[PDB]
C-alpha cells in the first residue's frame, strides 16, 4: 500500500537521476529520492532520521549539488537469514502481547540516541569530528582564488 | 435579459469597483514633472490612500504616467516599455512636454507629445501640473476606467 | 475522520486573509510612522484595500512567459507556498489548538525553513534573466548563512526545555519567559528571521499568480517567524507573568497579541533603517551571528550543567 | 487617539490567528468530544486503544 | 507515536490542492567560487547543529562527559571555523 | 585608550545603542497628527498670484476688453498664441480668432502681464485636465466661457494684486 | 464634521465648513458635496473656489455682493 508506492516513485526517480540528460532534472530527481526515504523512514518509526535526512541530504548536499550544476555550465550529459511470513494475520494479529513495563518510561528516538552517542561512543563521534575538519580544510585548499 | 440586464451589471459594477480602487501606475520620470508626482506622493497629497502605488517594473502595473519631454533619443525606450504592460493598461500625460512638446516643442531632437508614440487616455495640462492637478488627472482616469463595460460588451459579441 | 479537511482549510484560509491584511497593515503603519494616512479611499479605513488587489491581479489578462520548460516556473511559487503553509501544522496556538503534535516538532520547523530555499532559486534559473538568476543565488545564498545562527538559537532554547515537542516548549515557561534571561538570544533570533525572510535591512531585492505565491509566501513566512519568536521567548499562550486577576481572557489571544507586536517590530524596524550591502550582509552573519550563537550555546549548557538546573 | 486607525489591520490580523487557533478546538472535538491531548507516548497510544475496546464491549 | 504525521500529510495534499486552484483562477475567464565556500560552511555547520539536535535533548542523562565530549567537538570544529576565517572565506 | 573608553564603546557596538534611538524616533513620529488632506473635499492653500487656466475678460457692459493688438503673442515664449484680427462692421478693432495652445502653454504669465487692457489672464482653475488632444486646444470661445465662469475671483485677484501691479 | 463651523451653502447644495486652528492647521477648510455618484471632483463655483483653496477670505455669499 504505502509503502508500495512510496517505493515505486524512489526507484522510479533513481532510474532517472541515473539516466538523466539535463543535469538539472538529474538533481531533482535526487532531491525526489532522499523525499521518498524520509517517509519510507517515517514507515519504520525513525522521525529523527526522517527529519535529518531532510535537513542534511536535501537540505545541504542537494543545494551544494544544485550550485554547482546551475552557476557553472548547465551543461549537457530470503529463504536463508529471514523467510518471509505469509498473509496469514487474520489470527495473528489477535496474538499480539503487549508489555506495559515497557511503555511506562518511553524514550524518544532523539533521546536513546543521544543517551549513547556521546559518552559509551564519543571516540567515534570526534572522528568524524576530525573528518567534518578535513573537509573544512580541503574545501579551501582546492578552491581558492583571493583578490 | 430578466436576470444578465442585472448580474451582468453587478459583475461589471465589480469589476470597475476593482479597478478603480487599486491602480498601480508606472511612473516614467523625465523631467521637473517628476519632481511634481514625487510631492504628489508624498505626505501632503498622498496618491497611496487611494490604492495608488507607483511601480518600477511594467510587468506589475496597470498604469503609466508620462511626465517629461520626450526626445527623439528616448522614444524607443518608451513605446518598449509601454508594449510590455498587460492588456487592461491606460497612459496619462502630464505637463506640456509630454502633451505637445511644451516649451522645446520647435526643437529638433523633440517628440511634439508623447502622444505620437503612445495612445493617451488623460492629458494633465500644466508646466508643471499641480500636486492636486495630478490628483484631479487620476481621478478623471478612474471616472473613465467606471465608464467601461467589458463583461456586458462581451456577452452582445 | 472526514474533519481533517476541515481543520486544515481553517487554518489554512484565515492565514491567507491574514497575509492580506498585514500587507495593509504594513502599509498602513509605514504611512502613520511617516506622518501620512495609509489606503482610506476604498474601506472604511482601507479595510477593502486587499480584496481590491486580488480582484485587480486576478482580472489582468495576463501571458504566460513560456520561453523555459515551463514546467519548474511554473511549480517553483507553488512549492514555496508549500513550505510556507506546511510549517503550520506544527505551531500550537493554545494548550490543545495544534493540528500535528509532532514530538520532533523543532527539528521538523527546522528541516522547513532549510527547504525553502529551493523556490527561489529554480524561480531564478527557469527565468532567462541572468541578472535575476544572480540575485536568486544570492538571496540563497544569505538564507543559508542565517538559517544555521536560527538552527543555532534553536539549540539555545532547547538545551532549557529538554524537548522538540512546541507544545511542551510553551509550558516551559510558565515559571518565567526565556526571552527574560535569554534576551540577546531573543535579539539575536529576531535580526536572523529579518535576514531569512529577505527582510530589513537584508532585503536586497514574473506576473501574475506566480509572484502572487511568491509574495504571499514571504508574508506568511514573516508571520511564521513572529509566531516562533513569541513561542519561545515570549511563553507562547501563557498569561502575563504578574497580576493573576485578568485569566478570563483565552490564551489564543494572548498569542496573537505577541505576534502582533512581533509583526509591528518588522514593520518598525524596515521603516528605520537603511539597507544592508552583500558583502557587509554575508560577513555580519559569518562573523557576528555564528560565533555569538555558538557561545550563547556553550554558556547555557554550562552553567545549566554546573548547577544540575537541566529538565 | 490617532494611531488607531493603523492598529485596524493589525488587529484583524489577530483576529485571524485567533479564529485559527480556535477552529481546530471546536472542530476536532465535534467529532472527538475531547481536546487534543499534548505529549502522546505510546502508553497513552495503547491506553486509549484499550479504551476504544473496553467501551466497544461495554 | 507517529499517529501525527498523517494530518501534515493530507495538510500537504490540501496546500497542493489550494494552489492548483489558485493557479487555475486566471485560467477561467560567469561562476563565481565563493558561492561554493558558502555552501560547504553550511554543510559543515549543519553538521554540526544535526549532532546539537540529540544532545541538548539527553543532556540531563550524560551529565560531565557528554558535556565535554560536544565540548571538544565544538573545539574542533572551531579550529576549523578559525581556518576558515583567517583564510578570507567569510569575507566577499 | 581608556579602558572605560573601550568598555563603554564595545558595549554601544553590542547593543545597538545608536539604532535604539532611531526606533523611538520613529516610534515617536508614529503617534502624531498627520499632514495630509482630503483632496476632493479640502484643497492646498494657494495664492492671489497663481497662474492656472487662461481666460478672456470682458468689460462689464458686456463688451470684450482684447483689442487685438497681438501683444500677447509676440511676447509668448512658447508660440502659443495665434491671433487673427480684421476691422469688425462698428470699425473696432477685435479678434476673429484668438487661440491658445495649451499644450505648448508653458503657464509663465508673461501673457498676462503684456495684456494693455487686461484681457488675456489665469485664473486660479488648474483642474482641467482633458481626456482628447483637441480639448486642450482653446479658442475663443472656450477662453470667453472660462472668463465669464471665473469672472468674480479673477476680479478679486485682480484687485488684490493692483497694489503691486 | 465634527467640532467644525458650517460657513455657508453653495446653489449645488454643497457645504462649507470651517475649523479654528493654532499652530499646524488641518481640517479648517473643507467641503461636503450635496452629492455622492463621484462627485465629478470639480463642482465648487467660482465664489466659493477662491474660499477654499485660501486665495481670498471672503467666504463666497460676500464674494457676490
Ligand atoms: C508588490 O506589489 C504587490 C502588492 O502591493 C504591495 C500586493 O498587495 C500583493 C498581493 C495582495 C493581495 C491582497 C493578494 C492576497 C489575496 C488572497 C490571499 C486571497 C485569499 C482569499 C481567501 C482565503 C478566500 C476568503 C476566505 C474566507 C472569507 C474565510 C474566512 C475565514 C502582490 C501579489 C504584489 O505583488
Ligand atoms: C520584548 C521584546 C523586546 C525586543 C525584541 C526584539 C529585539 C530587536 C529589536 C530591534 C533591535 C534593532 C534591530 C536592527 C536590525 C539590524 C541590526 C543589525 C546590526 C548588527 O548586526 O550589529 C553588528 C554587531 O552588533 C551585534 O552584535 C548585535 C547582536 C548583539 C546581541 C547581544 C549580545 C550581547 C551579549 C552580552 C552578554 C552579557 C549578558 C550575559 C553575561 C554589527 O556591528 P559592527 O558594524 O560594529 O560590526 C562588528 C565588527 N566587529
Ligand atoms: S511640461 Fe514644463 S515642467 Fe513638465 S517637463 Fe516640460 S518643461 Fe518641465
Ligand atoms: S502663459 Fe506664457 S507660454 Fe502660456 S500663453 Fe501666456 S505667454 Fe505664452
Ligand atoms: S489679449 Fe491683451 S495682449 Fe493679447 S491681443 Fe488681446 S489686448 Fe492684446
Amino acid at each position: 500500500m504505502i509503502l508500495s508506492v512510496l517505493s515505486s516513485l524512489a526507484l522510479v526517480s533513481g532510474l532517472m537521476v541515473v539516466r538523466a540528460k539535463n543535469p538539472v532534472h538529474s538533481v531533482l530527481f535526487f532531491i525526489l529520492v532522499f523525499c521518498d526515504t524520509s517517509g519510507l523512514l517515517l514507515l519504520l518509526g525513525l522521525d529523527f532520521f526522517a527529519m535529518i535526512f531532510l535537513v542534511v541530504y536535501i537540505g545541504a548536499i542537494a543545494v551544494l549539488f544544485l550550485f554547482v550544476v546551475m552557476m557553472f555550465h548547465i551543461q549537457i550529459a530470503l529463504d536463508n537469514e529471514s523467510i518471509p511470513l505469509l498473509p496469514t494475520q487474520r489470527n495473528t494479529t489477535s496474538l499480539r502481547y503487549t508489555v506495559y513495563a515497557g511503555k511506562v518510561r518511553s524514550w524518544t528516538n532523539l533521546e536513546t540516541l543521544g543517551n549513547l552517542l556521546y559518552t559509551y561512543y564519543f571516540v567515534w563521534f570526534l572522528v568524524s569530528s576530525l573528518i567534518l575538519l578535513v573537509a573544512m580544510i580541503g574545501a579551501i585548499v582546492l578552491t581558492m582564488h583571493r583578490t | 435579459s430578466k436576470a444578465a440586464e442585472f448580474v451582468i451589471s453587478k459583475v461589471d459594477d465589480l469589476m470597475n469597483w476593482a479597478r478603480t480602487g487599486s491602480i498601480w501606475p508606472m511612473t516614467f520620470g523625465l523631467a521637473c514633472c517628476a519632481v511634481e508626482m514625487m510631492h504628489t506622493g508624498a505626505a501632503r497629497y498622498d496618491l497611496d490612500r487611494f490604492g495608488i502605488i507607483f511601480r518600477p517594473s511594467p510587468r506589475q502595473s496597470d498604469c503609466m504616467i508620462v511626465a517629461g519631454t520626450l526626445t527623439n533619443k528616448m522614444a524607443p525606450a518608451l513605446r518598449k516599455v509601454y508594449d510590455q504592460m498587460p492588456e487592461p493598461r491606460w497612459v496619462i500625460s502630464m505637463g506640456s512636454c509630454a502633451n505637445g512638446g511644451g516649451y522645446y516643442h520647435y526643437s529638433y531632437s523633440v517628440v511634439r507629445g508623447c502622444d505620437r508614440i503612445v495612445p493617451v487616455d488623460i492629458y494633465v495640462p500644466g508646466c508643471p501640473p499641480t500636486a492636486e492637478a495630478l490628483l484631479y488627472g487620476l481621478l478623471q482616469l478612474q471616472k473613465k476606467i467606471n465608464r467601461r463595460k467589458d463583461f456586458l460588451h462581451w456577452w452582445n459579441k | 475522520y472526514i474533519a481533517v479537511p476541515a481543520e486544515i482549510l481553517g487554518i489554512i484560509l484565515p492565514l491567507l486573509l491574514g497575509v492580506a491584511f498585514l500587507v495593509l497593515a504594513e502599509r498602513k503603519v509605514m504611512a502613520f510612522v511617516q506622518r501620512r494616512k495609509g489606503p482610506d479611499v476604498v474601506g472604511s479605513f482601507g479595510l477593502l484595500q486587499p480584496l481590491a488587489d486580488g480582484l485587480k491581479l486576478i482580472l489582468k489578462e495576463p501571458i504566460s512567459p513560456s520561453s523555459a520548460n515551463f514546467f519548474l516556473f511554473r511549480m517553483a511559487p507553488v512549492a514555496t507556498f508549500m513550505l510556507s503553509l506546511v510549517a503550520w501544522a506544527v505551531v500550537p496556538f493554545d494548550y490543545g489548538m495544534v493540528l500535528s503534535d509532532l514530538n520532533i516538532g523543532l527539528l521538523y520547523l527546522f528541516a522547513i525553513s532549510s527547504l525553502g530555499v529551493y523556490g527561489i532559486i529554480i524561480a531564478g534559473r527557469s527565468s532567462n534573466s541572468k541578472y535575476a538568476f544572480l540575485g536568486a543565488l544570492r538571496s540563497a545564498a544569505q538564507m543559508v548563512s542565517y538559517e544555521v545562527s536560527i538552527g543555532l538559537i534553536l539549540i539555545t532554547v532547547l538545551i532549557c526545555v529538554g524537548s522538540c515537542n512546541l507544545s511542551e516548549i510553551v509550558m516551559a515557561q510558565k515559571q518565567i519567559w526565556f526571552g527574560i534571561p535569554l534576551f540577546p538570544v531573543l535579539v539575536m533570533f529576531f535580526i536572523s528571521c529579518l535576514a531569512e525572510t529577505n527582510r530589513a535591512p537584508f532585503d536586497l531585492p514574473y506576473s501574475s499568480m506566480g509572484f502572487a505565491l511568491f509574495f504571499l509566501g514571504e508574508y506568511a513566512n514573516m508571520i511564521l517567524m513572529s509566531g516562533l519568536c513569541t513561542l519561545f521567548f515570549l511563553g507562547g499562550w501563557l498569561p502575563i507573568l504578574d497580576l493573576p486577576i485578568f485569566k478570563k481572557i483565552p490564551g489564543s489571544i494572548w498569542f496573537s497579541i505577541k505576534v502582533l507586536f512581533f509583526l509591528f517590530l518588522y514593520i518598525w524596524v524596515r521603516a528605520a533603517f537603511p539597507r544592508y550591502r552583500y558583502d557587509q550582509l554575508m560577513g555580519l552573519g559569518w562573523k557576528v551571528f555564528l560565533p555569538l550563537s555558538l557561545a550563547w550555546v556553550v554558556s547555557v549548557s554550562g552553567l545549566l550543567v554546573t548547577f544540575q538546573w537541566l529538565p | 487617539l490617532v494611531w488607531l486607525e493603523a492598529m485596524l489591520p493589525l488587529g484583524i490580523i489577530g483576529g485571524m490567528l485567533c479564529i485559527m487557533g480556535n477552529s481546530q478546538y471546536y472542530i476536532h472535538k465535534a467529532y472527538h468530544g475531547r481536546p487534543k491531548h499534548i505529549g502522546h507516548d505510546e502508553w497513552d497510544v495503547a491506553m486509549e486503544r484499550r479504551d476504544k475496546k473496553v467501551v466497544e464491549k461495554a | 507515536m507517529m499517529l501525527e504525521f498523517a494530518p501534515i500529510f493530507i495538510y500537504l495534499v490540501i496546500s497542493l490542492l489550494v494552489s492548483l486552484i489558485l493557479l487555475g483562477v486566471p485560467f477561467l475567464f560567469r561562476f563565481d567560487i565563493r558561492f561554493y565556500l558558502v555552501s560547504i560552511l553550511f554543510l559543515i555547520f549543519d553538521l554540526e547543529v544535526t549532532f546539537f539536535f540529540p544532545w541538548a535533548v539527553s543532556l540531563n542523562k550524560i551529565d560531565l562527559f557528554g558535556f565535554w565530549s560536544m565540548m571538544a567537538f565544538l573545539f574542533i570544529l572551531t579550529i576549523g571555523f578559525l581556518y576558515e576565517w583567517k583564510r578570507g572565506a567569510l569575507d566577499w | 585608550k581608556d579602558w572605560n573608553t573601550v568598555f563603554e564603546r564595545s558595549i554601544n557596538t553590542l547593543f545597538l545603542t545608536e539604532m535604539v534611538r532611531g526606533l523611538s524616533l520613529t516610534l515617536k513620529y508614529f503617534f502624531d497628527p498627520k499632514v495630509t488632506i482630503n483632496y476632493p473635499f479640502e484643497k492646498g492653500p494657494l495664492s492671489p498670484r497663481f497662474r492656472g487656466e487662461h481666460a478672456l475678460r470682458r468689460y462689464p457692459t458686456g463688451e470684450e476688453r482684447c483689442i487685438a493688438c497681438k501683444l500677447c503673442e509676440a511676447v509668448c515664449p512658447a508660440q502659443a498664441i495665434t491671433i487673427e484680427a480684421e476691422e469688425r462692421e462698428d470699425g473696432s478693432r477685435r479678434t476673429t480668432r484668438y487661440d491658445i495652445d495649451m499644450t505648448k502653454c508653458i503657464y509663465c504669465g508673461f501673457c498676462q502681464e503684456a495684456c494693455p487692457v487686461d484681457a488675456i489672464v489665469e485664473g486660479p482653475n488648474f483642474e482641467f485636465a482633458t481626456e482628447t488632444h483637441e480639448e486642450l486646444l482653446y479658442d475663443k470661445e472656450k477662453l470667453l466661457e472660462n472668463g465669464d465662469r471665473w469672472e468674480t475671483e479673477i476680479a478679486e485677484n485682480l484687485r488684490s494684486e493692483s497694489l503691486y501691479r | 464634521n465634527i467640532g467644525a463651523t458650517l460657513v455657508g451653502v453653495d446653489k449645488f447644495g454643497n457645504k462649507y465648513y470651517q475649523k479654528l486652528g493654532d499652530t499646524q492647521y488641518g481640517r479648517h477648510r473643507w467641503v461636503e458635496y450635496a452629492s455622492k455618484d463621484r462627485y465629478n471632483a470639480s463642482q465648487v463655483p467660482a465664489e466659493w473656489h477662491g474660499w477654499l483653496h485660501f486665495i481670498t477670505d471672503h467666504t463666497g455669499d460676500e464674494l457676490l455682493s
